[PDB]
């Protein structure tokens, strides 16, 4: 049961207590992803206008 | 701003929806006239969803009453709230459909649907952010359903990324006009399985059913049958008109109850459903126990032969939310056998603080059934009744139609069936 | 002095931001129209609270805060409401329709079209700050823009601001106030996409603020309100070190040090107490080692699992008010001899312990009662693990089935992405049962 | 209307009182895989504590108390006692046992050849019998190189113990016995005693000099009705209830089956549970547990008991069924969801 680390000032103060010792994607990447998602919904509608065209 | 465009077409698309404005303007306190008259803000926070606000304070329903015979929309033009419409919104011709869907998706109605589109399109550029459409028309005729059908796939294709939403009558023999409305309903169902994104399904004989069983009304008149269905559309659409801490729009209310693109034909319900004991006081247990029964349900279809694949309860009026969420919770926890396991919380509950005119308090039931596939087993039945011996097939064949498409029709219906059939195991 | 950007996204996390900020001011003594009369330092200074409030030449001390929302009604509330003149209009974003409850929609239809817009706003803060130490990011699991455009804003906040820390408090869904049936497809969603970028994340659970609400509160029915004054306290419990002269945790840097060894397990246990109704005629008040052993009772954890059964790997009690050390390390040693607290083998066995004076503060005619101290327990427990195998599995049972799927393709998104983000959630949850059982 | 699932086909106690449930017409049962169930009749593997008592309206209760194996695996339970205060090392009723990891894989093997080696330079008494949890797998033996080689051939954890080389001996037959009582904890941790135990005897006389034939050693009921050659001879399916065997004690030994036996039985279920309640309670707990147990006692012939484990999911004796079960309805069951005597427990008070 050791205490280390006391700091105290005028709001408060903090310590630490020891019971026991122990024993990513580029901006190019998030565009095209972007992107591939956007175009894969410009195919699915077209799809759609296609269908409803003929 | 998100508005919504209403549309109605044909004789009971005209009739149950002048009804249908005539109750909700009661409710947001518009008059005849367009002037608002209530008191509560709550009537006018979202006004907007449903009228247009013009000069001198005026409230305009944001509707287009379309029909190819003139006789309907002169009887709403003459009506009570007749003189709230829009002018210009009415379009109507003088050919008439003769209750034949050929005419009204071929031949006399795409004579007349560009116009209908040009006043839909002068509505939609006026909207801050539109939400989408709803069509109220039958699908047993000719105008509601052939060219109430051929309109959504129009303004499908120039909107191709809204909500589109519909409360289609279905025909019955016991509530018949004509022996054909298999036929158009047939060829309907195909167009709303493809361009709907939400179908409340209304058949006509568990209207006639409730107005003379539960209601006792000795002799139900199709005035009568469309009492019911304001009510029910005014208790559907509470969600959008009034606000709470649900929010929901069309396209949330699709996203959470449409697991399945083409499974969004939904069974409605009201409550209470009292003859004239009117007075009495409604407990909270007794709306629940009637809202879930099938005796209050407009699909005509037994709950208890399919699975609800997800739920929605609206209960209006000042009650106990508390004592609302413990009878909601009871129904599921005492009936779990009839709600798929495989969509976890699939029944959610709302409460609005305003309720219908004439009524302490109500429950609207909104349920997407698999139960609803006995609904289209007995179009098919009925055409296929007629189909095999082509019966009455001359009126469609005569505007230009082929044996075929109705072959594919019922190829269709027949899919439909079948696939609601699997997800009931 | 280094400066902190608090960003909320959706419903959820705007309604708690404004919440956060309500405190916020009531507790550094800001008026809301910005002024504060204790700040002797006109329209300058690097004062702890500066961390969260620049200040103008007039004197109005501004948040260091962004709200993101794709609908303009909830933001409208903060346009219009009590605290209107904080903020100015740079600050609150609102796009014209949200994303349905449709993480796809959020992330990819309507995220790429506003994201740009959204970092510039931010950049704007940025540039303000001499030494911006990161962001506060606020949201929901289960709503589309707070799941779906989260992941998005976070992915290039990484590349914008590499080298700065990034921390989460999430809104874990529950039914009991909850309309959307597809809030675990989002949840996973978001947290596949989202994990690799944050480096600790609050997770708190409507069902456990909810029970809160109705047990201590005595509230039948609470609302979103109750539910955001609750959070509110914990959120402050936690960003006090940051706004507050101290020693503990004092950059947002400490807390991944003090509460995060292992990178993915990133997501520590908050237990908050005592928390009393207003209402009372009068209660009586809770001592140190009550309040702390309560820090150890499930009914009173951000999020409803059992610490019983998992294992510690950090433990921090941050108390507010009349809380001496002498009587902090007293209720640890009765504590130990009576509860259950299993550290793993490769972690020290203690506690840090952060004290500040100042007691909690309540708003008024709000529903917690004035209380002389309060602590706030931070442990990261593989107990937490229970979280996300509830969750999982009721996205196994809809997925199953394909149920909703459409609607997300429909947006965009390939099937895939599913299974690529369920099973990451597998691997978070075979790390946590690798470092807690045996 | 209660609803209940069943996630454990092979559990005959919570077959009857899933029978007796239904039998009420107050209790419905649903799939095993629907969450919206008031009663889980659990899995004994990986039950999935984490997902009760989520379901909002729902008080949920389960027949299993989530980390109570460690009083119910041969090595958790020894580590138990020699770790918890309230236990000690030094406990009285327990035979000393040593958790042994085979050599193939903390271990206490120097430990046991340490206490090995002073009982084997005292001329005291040195046979130690190995065991395993996952065993039908037993040897006895008074050597400590065949205990040891014995452990090293397996791949499971094993723990050794003293041999009770002086028990008690039923007359006539000098037959070996154990005594075997069912507990129920509720989800208030009351500890009721079932008024009902069974005596599992032996149908063979008992071998000081000959620990190689195992059937006069192993009282199990499955090892005496397949390689003993006297089952049944004596009592019913080598089964002795305690009216028989009280009439016995006051017979033969002019003593009664409460003074001299079930005192040291009640004070030993009293300490095992009391010592983990705190680690597995449900009192504050979104979700409430309750649990049958099946102790297993040894008595030598100085009237000591000793204990030898304790079983998670314990079967019950065939004439026992329907009072037992009945009875787990009644004080487990009914007192969280009532429907719309004279008990047949003990209840065995205590300081929570
Ligand atoms: N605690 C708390 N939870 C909220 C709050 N608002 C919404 N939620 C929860 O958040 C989830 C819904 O997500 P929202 O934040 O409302 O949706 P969104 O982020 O705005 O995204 P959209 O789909 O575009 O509306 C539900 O689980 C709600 O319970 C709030 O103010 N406080
Ligand atoms: N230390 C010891 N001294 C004397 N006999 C012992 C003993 N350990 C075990 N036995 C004998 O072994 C038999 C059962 O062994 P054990 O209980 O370990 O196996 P098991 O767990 O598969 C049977 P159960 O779980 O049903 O009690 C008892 O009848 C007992 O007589
Ligand atoms: N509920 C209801 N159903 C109607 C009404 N009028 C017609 N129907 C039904 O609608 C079908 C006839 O369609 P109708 O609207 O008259 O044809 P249309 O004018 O060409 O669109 C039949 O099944 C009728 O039973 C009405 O006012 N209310
Ligand atoms: C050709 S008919 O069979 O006579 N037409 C009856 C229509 C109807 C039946 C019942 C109603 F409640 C309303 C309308
Ligand atoms: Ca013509
Ligand atoms: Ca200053
Ligand atoms: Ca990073
Ligand atoms: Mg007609
Ligand atoms: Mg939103
Ligand atoms: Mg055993």
């Amino acid at each position: 049961m050791e205490v280390i680390e006391l700091n105290k000032c005028t709001s408060g103060q903090s310590f630490e207590v020891i019971l026991k010792p122990p024993s990513d994607p580029s901006l190019e990447e998030i565009q095209k992803k972007l992107e591939a998602a956007e175009e894969r919904r410009k195919y699915q509608e077209a799809e759609l206008l296609k269908h409803l065209a003929e | 701003m998100r508005e919504i465009v209403h549309i109605q077409a044909g004789q009971c698309g005209n009739q149950i929806g002048a009804k249908f404005w005539e109750v909700i303007s009661d409710e947001h306190g518009i008059d005849p006239t367009g002037s608002y008259h209530g008191d509560s803000d709550l009537q006018l926070e979202r006004i907007n969803v449903y009228y247009n606000e013009a000069t001198g304070n005026k409230y305009v329903p944001r509707a287009i009453l379309v029909d190819l015979e003139p006789g309907t929309m002169d009887s709403v033009r003459s009506g009570p709230f007749g003189q709230i419409f829009r002018p210009d919104n009415f379009v109507f011709g003088q050919s008439g459909a003769g209750n034949n869907w050929a005419k009204g998706h071929y031949t006399e109605g795409a004579e007349l649907v560009d116009s209908v589109l040009d006043v839909v399109r002068k509505e939609s550029e006026s909207c801050d952010c539109l939400q989408g459409f709803q069509l109220t028309h039958s699908l047993g005729g000719g105008t509601g359903s052939g060219m109430g059908t051929l309109l959504i796939s129009k303004i499908r294709e120039e909107y191709p990324d809204r909500i589109m939403n519909t409360f289609s009558v279905m025909p019955s023999p016991k509530v018949s006009d004509t022996v054909v409305e298999p036929y158009n309903a047939t060829l309907s169902v195909h167009q709303l399985v493809e361009n709907t994104d939400e179908t409340y399904c209304i058949d006509n004989e568990a209207l006639y059913d409730i107005c003379f069983r539960t209601l006792k009304l000795t002799t139900p008149t199709y005035g009568d049958l469309n009492h019911l269905v304001s009510a029910t559309m005014s208790g559907v659409t509470t969600c959008l008109r009034f606000p709470g801490q649900l929010n929901a729009d069309l396209r949330k209310l699709a996203v959470n109850m449409v697991p399945f693109p083409r499974l969004h034909f939904f069974m409605p319900g009201f409550a209470p459903l009292t003859s004239r004991q009117q007075y009495r006081a409604l407990t909270v247990p007794e709306l629940t126990q009637q809202m879930f029964d099938s005796k209050n349900m407009m699909a005509a279809c037994d709950p208890r032969h399919g699975r609800y694949l997800t739920v929605a309860a609206i209960f209006r009026g000042r009650m106990s939310m508390k004592e609302v969420d413990e009878q909601m919770l009871n129904v599921q926890n005492k009936n779990s056998s009839y709600f798929v396991e495989w969509i976890p919380n699939n029944v959610k509950t709302a409460v609005c603080d305003i309720p219908p005119r004439g009524l302490k308090m109500s429950a609207t039931f909104i349920g997407n059934s698999t139960a609803i596939q006995e609904l289209f087993k007995r179009i098919s039945e009925q055409f296929t009744a007629m189909f095999r011996r082509k019966a009455f097939l001359h009126w469609y064949t005569g505007e230009g139609m082929d044996e075929m498409e109705f072959t594919e029709a019922e190829s269709n219906m027949n899919d439909l069936v079948s696939e609601y059939q699997q997800y009931q195991d | 002095m280094r400066e902190c950007i608090s960003i909320h996204v959706g419903q959820a996390g705007v309604q708690i931001g404004n919440a956060c900020w309500e405190l916020y001011c009531l507790e550094h003594g800001i008026q809301p129209d910005g002024q504060m009369p204790s700040d002797k330092t006109i329209g300058g200074g690097d004062d702890s609270f500066n961390t969260f409030f620049s200040e103008t030449g007039a004197g109005k001390h501004v948040p260091r805060a962004v709200f993101v929302d794709l609908e303009p009604t909830v933001i409208d509330e903060v346009r219009t409401g009590t605290y209107r003149q904080l903020f100015h209009p740079e600050q609150l974003i609102t796009g014209k329709e949200d994303a349905a409850n449709n993480y796809a929609r959020g992330h990819y239809t309507i995220g790429k079209e506003i994201i740009d817009l959204v970092l510039d706003r931010i950049r704007k803060l940025a540039d303000q700050c001499t030494g911006l130490q990161g962001f506060l990011v606020f949201h929901s699991f289960g709503g589309g823009t707070g799941s779906g455009f989260t992941s998005l804003l976070m992915e290039r906040l990484s590349v914008d601001y590499g080298k700065k820390s990034k921390l989460e408090f999430s809104i874990y869904p529950a039914p009991q106030v909850s309309t959307a049936v597809v809030e675990p497809y989002n949840s996973i969603l978001t947290t596949h996409t989202t994990l690799e970028h944050s480096d600790c994340a609050f997770m708190v659970d409507n069902e456990a603020i909810y029970d809160i609400c109705r047990r201590n509160l005595d509230i039948e029915r609470p609302t979103y309100t109750n539910l955001n004054r609750l959070i509110s306290q914990i959120v402050s419990s936690i960003t006090a070190s940051l706004r507050f002269d101290g020693a503990l945790n004092v950059d947002l840097t400490e807390f991944q040090t003090n509460l995060v060894p292992y990178p993915r397990i990133h997501f520590p246990l908050a237990t908050y107490a005592p928390v009393i109704s207003a209402e009372k005629a009068y209660h009586e008040q809770l001592s140190v080692a009550e309040i702390t052993n309560a820090c150890f009772e499930p009914a009173n954890q951000m999020v409803k699992c059992d610490p019983r059964h998992g294992k510690y790997m950090a433990c921090c009690l941050l108390y507010r008010g009349d809380v001496v050390p002498k009587d902090v390390n007293a209720a640890i040693a009765t504590i130990k001899t009576k509860r259950s607290i299993q550290f793993v083998d490769w972690c020290p066995t203690g506690f840090k312990v952060g004290i500040n004076y100042q007691p909690p503060t309540v708003v008024p005619g709000g529903d917690l009662a004035k209380v002389q101290r309060a602590v706030c327990m931070l442990s990261n427990t593989t107990a937490i693990a229970e979280a996300w195998a509830r969750l999982d599995h009721k996205f196994d049972l809809m997925y199953a089935k394909r149920a909703f799927v459409h609607w997300y393709v429909g947006e965009g998104m390939e099937e895939g992405e599913f299974s690529e983000a369920r099973e990451d959630m597998a691997a978070l949850e075979k790390d946590y049962e690798e470092v807690g059982v045996d | 209307m209660y609803t209940f699932v069943v996630r454990d086909e092979n559990s005959s106690v919570y077959a009857e009182v899933s029978r007796l449930l239904l039998a009420t017409g107050q209790w419905k049962r649903l799939r095993k895989d629907n969450p919206r169930f008031n009663l889980m009749l659990g899995e004994r593997n990986r039950l999935p504590f984490g997902r009760l008592g989520h379901e909002p309206g729902l008080v949920q209760l389960v027949n299993y108390y989530r980390g109570a194996d460690k009083l119910c695996r041969k090595a958790s339970l020894v580590k138990l006692i020699k770790t918890s205060p309230e236990l000690s090392e030094s406990c009285t009723w327990f035979p000393e046992s040593y958790v042994i990891y085979p050599t193939n894989l903390t271990d206490e093997r120097e430990v046991f050849l340490a206490a090995y080696n002073r009982r084997r330079e005292g001329r005291e008494g040195n046979v130690w019998i190995a065991k395993s949890s996952a065993g039908a797998g037993i040897l006895i033996s008074s050597e400590a190189s065949e205990l040891l080689d014995f452990i090293d051939e397996q791949g499971q954890v094993h723990v050794i113990q003293k041999y009770l080389e002086k028990p008690l001996l039923l007359e006539p037959g000098h037959r070996k016995f154990d005594i075997r009582s069912w507990v129920l904890v509720d989800h208030l941790y009351n500890i009721y005693l079932y008024r009902e135990g069974v005596l599992r005897t032996s149908s063979e006389p008992y071998n000081s000099a000959n620990f190689q034939d195992k059937t006069c050693h192993l009282t199990n009921h499955c090892i005496q009705k397949e390689y003993s050659k006297n089952y049944g001879r004596y009592e019913e399916g080598n089964e002795m209830f305690f009216e028989e065997f009280n009439q016995y004690l006051m017979d033969a030994l002019n003593t009664t089956l409460e003074n001299s036996i079930l005192l040291q039985i009640k004070h030993i279920i009293r300490s095992c549970l009391m010592c983990i309640e705190p680690a597995i309670s449900t009192k504050h707990l979104h979700y409430q547990s309750f649990q049958l147990f099946g102790f297993d006692f040894m008595v030598d012939e100085e009237l000591k008991v000793w204990l030898i484990e304790v079983n998670g999911a314990p079967a019950c004796a065939q004439k026992l069924y329907a009072e037992l079960c009945q009875g787990i309805v009644d004080v487990a069951i009914s007192s969280v969801f009532p429907l719309a005597p004279t008990s047949i427990f003990i209840k065995l008070h205590h300081h929570h």
